[PDB]
């Protein structure tokens, strides 16, 4: 295997401590944390850009279950 | 006891015309939690809460004596519930299953004859 340039795809994707590496922090994908670095493996945290709307939901089973 | 399936549309009336929208909910019908109410309620089950607008799971209460049953007030679409209140914020219904849309609507909802015996039957009975 190897490392090239990174595209964009869907949400939920499987992203490995190598894959993650490469995530870019755009406007678009509506990243901005207080940390600004970041691509390691594990949960990575997304601060409130705008509070006047929400930037998207995605049906999961935590929302059903709690 | 009984349950029912329908949806909700928006509040705006100025034709009396409401397009529905695809949103997944269910209401069912219980009196009460204690049942000293006297009257049956129209509550809203908690399936999905669409972004775009405010939607949560909040109850309805029915005033005995002053709502009246009309069969249909759009002259467009079809099966639309009208309940009439004062300044309750009406909740306009619709029936999901759809026996029609081919014909002519004038009094037909479901059934003229079965739906006129249900809401008419519980706005006179109270407890």
């Amino acid at each position: 295997k190897y490392s090239s340039k990174p595209y964009k795809v869907d949400n939920m994707t499987r992203i490995l401590p190598q894959q993650s590496r490469y995530i870019s922090f755009i406007k678009d994908d509506r990243f901005v944390p207080v940390r600004k670095f970041k691509g390691n493996n594990g949960v990575v945290v997304l601060r409130d850009r705008e509070p006047k709307e929400p930037v998207a939901l995605i049906e999961t089973v935590r929302q059903m279950k709690d | 006891v009984i349950k029912f399936r329908a949806g909700v549309c928006e509040y705006n009336e100025d034709s009396r015309l409401c397009t529905p929208i695809p949103v997944q909910g269910e209401i069912e019908i219980k009196p009460n939690e204690e049942e000293e109410l006297g009257f049956w309620d129209f509550e809203w089950r908690p399936t999905e809460k669409p972004v775009g607008r405010e939607l949560d799971p909040i109850s309805l209460i029915l005033i005995p004596g002053e709502t009246m049953w009309v069969p249909i007030k759009s002259s467009k679409s079809g099966r639309i519930f009208a309940l009439v209140f004062s300044s309750n914020e009406r909740y306009f219904f619709w029936l999901q299953e759809k026996n029609s849309g081919n014909l002519p609507l004038n009094e037909l909802s479901a059934k003229d004859k079965e739906i006129y015996n249900k809401m008419i039957g519980v706005l006179n009975n109270s407890s």
